[PDB]
RNA sequence: GGCGUCUGGGGGGAACGCGGGGAAGUGAAACAUCUCAGUACCCGUAGGAAGAGAAAACAAAAUGUGAUUCCGUGAGUAGUGG
RNA sequence: UCCGGCUCUACCUGGCUGGAGGGCAGUGAGAAAAUGUUGUGGUUAGCGGAAAUGGCUUGGGAUGGCCUGCCGUAGACGGUGAGAGCCCGGUACGUGAAAACCCGACGUCUGUCUUGAUGGUGUUCCCGAGUAGCAGCGGGCCCGUGGAAUCUGCUGUGAAUCUGCCGGGACCACCCGGUAAGCCUGAAUACUUCCCAGUGACCGAUAGCGGAUUAGUACCGUGAGGGAAUGGUGAAAAGUACCCCGGGAGGGGAGUGAAAGAGUACCUGAAACCGUGCGCUUACAAUCCGUCAGAGCCCUCGACGUGUCGUGGGGUGAUGGCGUGCCU
């Protein structure tokens, strides 16, 4: 059990949120999160990388010249890889780098990244980012600095709070996501882990339930 | 280009920032205006001396009161005309 | 058959569709059955998609499903094969 | 519902047909061609859009460094004389259509049911014909003719209408399923000549399309057809006025430029290859051309004097020893 201790834009404590010992209390495990992220990072990758094979580049239909008499070398075609402007042998083609990573692997490593913040007292739960129905970028940025001195952020606000998200959206630090979309990526990538109680309340019923 | 020939600019970059001058050609292709004094070649024609164009973001419309600014537009509602205003002081410009 | 008068057609187009015709190099360490492959190619025709489609169907004693199409399994299985 | 006209003719009874409500459907597979009004609905041009002329310093130039502010629903991306949220085009975010077209909607409009509906009783007729089935020869099904069902082409022969027919992998009996030889049917699916907006642990000029340059061009072939090579001055052309040698080309001064070791033969400017100058060596010598000793000469770094050693270093090497190129 870790206590997080909600504070508001006005900049006074709200409540408190208990933190799960099973979701932020796990041993990080540094191989299972370098697997999934690197399964991430593979995933976002777009094989757009092509080439045209000794079949694909134009013309070279015709056997070139004499095969003998000529005293010279013995050629097939005018697109065979050692000629200049001839295909390529083992080049690169389209190709889908995603791997079929285990749920299991994926949570516990989302959990160990958590955890780990947790345990460094990275993580932090506010009632809302601004003052409701207008964003306003100063006001976010002044309650995230009151919030944190680090620099890379995570804010994990719920899909409805557009105007959050539009407040902290022009921080160059500030990585917004949703409470579902976690992940271990943009968890490790964070200094900070600020959460919304909404946010912190939806991952902890999605989980723990 | 938001500044037209006639308009009275000032130079904020390159060798010959700081000085006032009127544009007398303007260029929207290139963006790049002809100013009176400011960007001064020496030619071998004897050796003459004439201004080259120079890019329009070089330079900045100055105000009634000689202070460069950012040019903006208002609407009239009356005639649906649109004019060039300052973003300093909104008078006319 | 002729004459007159109306309404259509003709040709082009990269891929995808449907219906017909249909190789050989190759593999089988030879080769003819077989494979390649109903591929390459060719012919006739479309449409924005086409084709199929409303049980003379499956099923197996379950008081069972309920037109067609497409996707995953079933499954490289049951089988089939100089 | 009501009214009207007919069922050979009139009278009293059962059916066909028009006209009024009432519905019910619609460009739909289920019949069709239209015609109006409306939807900040869409598409086809756009427009607006915050905040630094900030200070010092380097510099040709600040978009660099250090230090101050400011905007941010905008710190996307480019350009600008070198890394720019506040200089420009823009970006977030808002806004905009006379006309044409495309989607809707409500209508005229059209079709259509109301001469109608229900649940009951025992019998004749109908339920898709050169078809199904059968035979011969083929095709295709996991099935290559096999005991070979189901489906199908050509050739012969050729039925029944419901206690009829077809199927359940030869076939028969019994059960079960279905109702052939009539026709339409949307969605889920395939694709990109072309248009628009984007993306890349894709290429970066022998790469990427054959094609960044006259590209299916030049050129080759009678023809079908084959098919190249060629990008970079500079920030700006400011592209060298004028003088001199020269027929010119070219160059030397002089200027432009931050730079001409940027001069339209132009960024950087490697190697092969070709010169010029200096040092050492080489014309009695049999050399896989090096390697190990090595005199002499030249250069260089230290120490002491005047030249002479040193924990020295480099170039060349007379001379002696050894030594049969690489790959397959």
């Amino acid at each position: 059990t870790l206590k997080v201790d909600v504070k508001t834009p006005a900049g006074k404590t709200d409540g408190s949120v208990e933190l799960p010992a099973e979701l932020f209390d796990v041993e990080p495990n540094i191989a299972l999160m370098h697997q999934v992220v690197t399964a991430q990072l593979a995933a976002k990758r777009q094989g757009t990388h092509s080439t045209k094979t000794r079949g694909e580049v134009s013309g070279g239909g015709k056997k070139p010249y004499r095969q003998k008499g000529t005293g010279r070398a013995r050629q097939g075609s005018t697109r065979a890889p050692q000629f200049t402007g001839g295909g390529t042998v083992h080049g690169p083609k389209p190709r889908d780098y995603s791997q079929r990573t285990p749920k299991k692997m994926i949570a516990a490593a989302l959990r160990g990244a958590l955890s780990d913040r947790a345990r460094n007292d990275r993580i932090h739960a506010v009632t809302e980012l601004v003052e409701g129905q207008t964003p306003s970028t100063k006001s976010a940025k002044t309650f995230l600095g009151t919030l944190t001195e680090n620099k890379k952020v995570l804010v994990v606000i719920g899909r409805t709070d557009e105007v959050g998200a539009k407040s902290v959206r022009n921080l160059p630090g500030v990585h917004v996501i949703s409470p579902d979309q976690l992940n271990t990526y943009d968890v490790l990538n964070a200094d900070d882990v600020v959460f919304s109680v909404e946010a912190l309340n939806a991952y902890i019923s999605a989980n723990s339930k | 280009m938001k500044v037209h020939k006639g308009d009275t600019v000032l130079v904020i970059s390159g060798k010959d920032k700081g000085a006032k001058g009127k544009v007398l050609v303007a260029y929207p292709d290139r963006n790049k205006v002809l100013v009176e004094g400011v960007n001064r070649i020496k030619k071998h024609t004897g050796i003459v001396t004439q201004e080259a164009p120079i890019h329009v973001s070089n330079v900045m419309v100055v105000d009634s009161d000689g202070k460069p600014t950012r040019v903006g537009y208002r609407i009239d509602d009356e005639t649906g005309k649109k004019v060039r205003i300052a973003k300093t002081n909104g008078k006319d410009i």
